[PDB]
């Protein structure tokens, strides 16, 4: 028989590239190509997705990030449209931690590392640096709450309680109170995880209170390094950066290969029913939705163009690569790479905050007691 | 002169609903809201969204509440997505829209009538305390909602002045292949006379079959399930043990048309109070396509004021999570024949049983003393 | 709060420990004036020491 | 037999039967799961042979 696939993305050059890649991989059961652009509204995008699903009757829909800076509302529309017919959907550039719970998104697949792995990366870095006292500063948000929960779980796994946790409101104009409350502790490892807008204000408040000198270590993520935060960023801050996060054509081939493998492994089963082309006609749930999703979740990839491709429990792509950058003389340069198991440093030198060449202890001894 | 719409699905007494809507009096609020009764089938969610958009663009419609005779949460999810996109106020009377979602959207305006996850646990704890029970167990599937409910119940029982005995907690996953032997071996470790189960229908049936195969499910076993384990009281899988106790929503006594009329009157009174106090009425272009620029007029005041409303001597104030403050619940019991019988009703944290002596299902002797 | 004087067995032991371990301290009485107990009242749904 | 074998709670059990019967009892105990750590079985001289 013949079974087509569906997709919705911008940058029609990339659409033609993906079509050519699919036509080349079809030579390895007939598959077709059907893709459309993105609309400037959510209802219009949902209507276009429904029309495409009714015209093509495909069983999978690929969604990518749009040209907007947020790139979070476009993924919710396609997911809500596909959840009505229990059709699986695979994401290419989805990194928001809000789309993690299975209750909101029933059938959703990702191809990049979510923000939940940032807590594990920070814990591994702290363990490699021989640290035992850190302060977690996260803003009130879904991604921040998820990162705080992951950090708390990683700390409780090793039977080590947190030193002090401080939460701030998203969009607070005055944050000097939290800084003054955090400056009354004995720990020196300050972890920050918030948006790029509040990161500049946090760095300004830290530099105003002389909390970025010698003996202090700042651990941030990819969100705190990009944006306008680099203008007021302090020296010696160690951040994170995705290896293939900016590129989107490398993961498209792996996604197409995984989809082809799932379609090949699912077409050899009994009681299989294709997706009905009656998007506006019927509202029933396809019985071949859960089985195909379960087969694709356990469909371990042998080898690809972006490394090993796997799927976690709650739809997460593990085995990711991170670049440990360093802000030295207003210039970012990598110093190591964490290949899942461990981080191997390079031959370059690292400059800690304050100009201290030696590694800081990251702890203090209180002499005044009550 | 606010536009209020009412949509029905399936077979329903439209004349009774129209009479109840016409009998409503709002002279004190001076809202003068119009009524628009429209019937719709169960074709698809896209057709429902198109009909909702047409009704909104018909004549200055600022609100619509629909009811469906189905039970799929996809319709409720699509309705919540449409309400969050159009930034319009929508409510669910009963049926599929009455489902309580786990994680609601932040920039959304939705309100439903029903109990929360903590309310069911509190009702179960109250029933156990009334039944002189002092021991229980914890067992749930890999679902996040069940784990959250178990954690909430544990946190509530931890800060309890009265005594409590917790044997152990079970977190076995039924999705593993050939893992039935390990689950059956781990289930034998249970020794308490009461066990709590929170999972899906198929998972509950599998757990009941495993318990029947083990043999500790006839006399010295007490199983408690949530409202989502039964779903439909008319249908029985014939695999659950006799005497199971589970909570459910009060639907046999509560009337759908009267509740819909009361909700419409409360919404009209809240809208009139908001228009009188804030002196601002949101009446933007009720269109479907090109809704990105429609967010120029913020509607957060209507959402903040809708969490405080009262009419006809009743409290309808919602919560921050989108749940009613005082819901209506009932108690169900399993008899010899497969059926659901109403045992007791709870309201405002006050239990009311229909029997002073609980039915136990020669022992059970009666002893007289002076 | 008004400044007062403090001395006795506990103060002597504190001075001995401070001279032995060479640290600093700031002694001050408790506002509650009691030892403390387990406040597990279910009316506030919280349990904490006082 | 498998349902009645679950009622055993003592840490020691005595078995006296033939070879095939002893093998069947051991298989039933392994299927039940109460034969790994907290189980002690004693058999006569005719059970081994």
């Amino acid at each position: 028989k013949i079974v087509n696939i569906g997709a919705v993305l911008s940058t029609r050059k990339h659409e033609q590239m993906f079509r050519e890649a699919v036509n080349q991989a079809n030579k390895r059961i007939q598959l077709q190509a059907t893709s459309v652009t993105h609309k400037p509204n959510a209802i219009q995008m949902a209507l276009s997705v429904c029309e495409d699903l009714i015209s093509s009757q495909v069983y999978a829909i690929l969604v990518s990030h749009p040209p907007t800076p947020n790139d979070h509302f476009t993924p919710t529309p396609v997911s809500y449209t596909a959840g009505f017919y229990r059709i699986p959907v695979l994401g290419l550039t989805t990194r928001m931690s809000i789309y993690s719970d299975k209750s909101i998104h029933l059938s959703f697949l990702r191809t990049v590392p979510p923000y939940s792995h940032q807590s594990s990366v920070w814990f591994e870095m702290m363990r490699v640096y021989n640290w035992n006292h850190i302060i977690l500063l996260v803003s009130d948000d879904h991604e921040g709450r998820a990162a705080q929960k992951r950090l708390e779980t990683l700390l409780e796994e090793r039977e080590s309680k947190a030193e002090k946790v401080l939460q701030f409101d998203p969009g607070t104009k005055n944050v000097t109170a939290l800084l003054m409350e955090a400056r009354e502790l004995e720990a020196r490892v300050i972890i920050l995880s918030a948006s790029e807008d509040d990161a500049a204000t946090v760095y300004r408040a830290a530099a105003m209170l002389d909390m970025t000198g010698s003996g202090y270590v700042w651990l941030v993520g990819e969100r705190e390094i990009s944006g306008n935060a680099l203008r007021y960023a302090p020296d010696g801050i160690i951040g994170l950066q995705l290896i293939n996060g900016k590129n989107e054509s490398a993961h498209i081939s792996d996604a197409v290969g995984v989809v082809a493998q799932a379609v090949h492994e699912l077409l050899e089963k009994e009681n299989i029913t294709d997706p009905p082309r009656g998007c506006v006609g019927n509202t029933n749930i396809w019985k071949t939705g859960p089985l195909f999703k379960r087969v694709l979740m356990s469909s371990k990839y042998a080898d690809g163009v972006t490394g090993r491709v796997e799927f976690n429990e709650d739809g997460d792509r593990k085995f990711a690569q991170y670049s440990i950058m360093n802000l030295q003389n207003r210039k970012l340069v990598q110093v190591g790479i964490y290949n899942g198991t461990h981080v191997i440093p390079n031959d370059r030198k690292i400059i800690w905050p304050g100009g201290e060449t030696e590694k800081p202890r990251g702890y203090q001894m209180s002499t005044r007691l009550k | 002169s606010i536009g209020i719409a009412v949509i029905l699905v399936g077979t329903s007494d439209e004349v009774a609903i129209k009479d109840a809507h016409e009998k409503d009096d709002f002279h004190h609020l001076s809202v003068v809201p119009r009524v628009e009764l429209v019937a719709m089938n169960e074709t698809d969610p896209k057709s429902i969204i198109t009909r909702i958009c047409d009704l909104m663009s018909d004549r200055k419609i600022q609100g619509v509440v629909f009811a469906d005779d189905t039970d799929q949460e996809a319709i409720a999810q699509i309705l919540d997505f449409i309400s969050a996109q159009t930034l319009t106020p929508i409510l669910g009377i009963h049926g599929g829209s009455s489902m309580i979602m786990a994680d609601k959207d932040e920039s959304s305006m939705f309100f439903q009538f029903g109990p929360s996850i903590e309310q069911q646990a509190s009702v179960m704890l109250n029933i156990m305390e009334e039944y002189d029970w002092y021991i229980f167990s914890i067992v749930t599937t890999y679902f996040p909602g069940y784990q959250d409910f178990v954690n909430k119940i544990r946190s509530t029982i931890e800060n309890s002045f009265v005594g409590w005995e917790l044997e152990e907690v079970l977190l076995l996953d039924m999705s593993l292949d050939d893992g039935d032997s390990k689950i059956q071996n781990q289930l034998k470790k249970l020794q308490s006379p009461i066990i709590l189960l929170y999972c899906t229908k198929e998972e509950a049936t599998y757990i009941f079959e495993v318990a029947n195969s083990v043999g500790l499910t006839g006399y010295g076993y007490t199983w408690i399930v949530p409202s989502l384990v039964a779903g439909d009281t008319d249908t029985v899988p014939s695999e659950f043990p006799t005497g199971l106790i589970s909570v459910s929503y009060d639907e046999w006594d509560y009337g759908l048309p009267a509740r819909v009329r009361d909700g419409i009157a409360i919404i009209t009174t809240a809208a009139s109070d908001m228009l009188s106090e804030h002196s601002f009425i949101p009446e933007p272009k009720s269109s479907c396509y090109n809704t990105h620029e429609k967010r120029i007029y913020q509607s957060n005041m209507l959402n903040r004021y809708l969490i405080n409303v009262t009419f006809e001597g009743r409290n309808l104030s919602f919560s921050e999570d989108g749940y009613q403050m005082h819901p209506k619940l009932v108690i169900i019991l399993l008899n010899k024949e497969r059926k659901w019988e109403r045992v007791g009703k709870w309201k405002d944290k006050s239990l009311q049983m229909k029997y002073y002596v609980w039915p136990r299902m020669d022992d059970h002797l009666s002893i007289v003393t002076l | 709060t008004v400044p007062q004087c403090c001395y006795g067995f506990c103060i002597d032991l504190l001075i001995k420990l401070a001279r032995t371990m060479q640290f600093t301290y700031e002694v001050h009485l408790v506002a509650d004036g009691k030892f403390g107990t387990q406040e597990r009242v279910q009316n506030s749904n919280k349990k904490e020491w006082n």
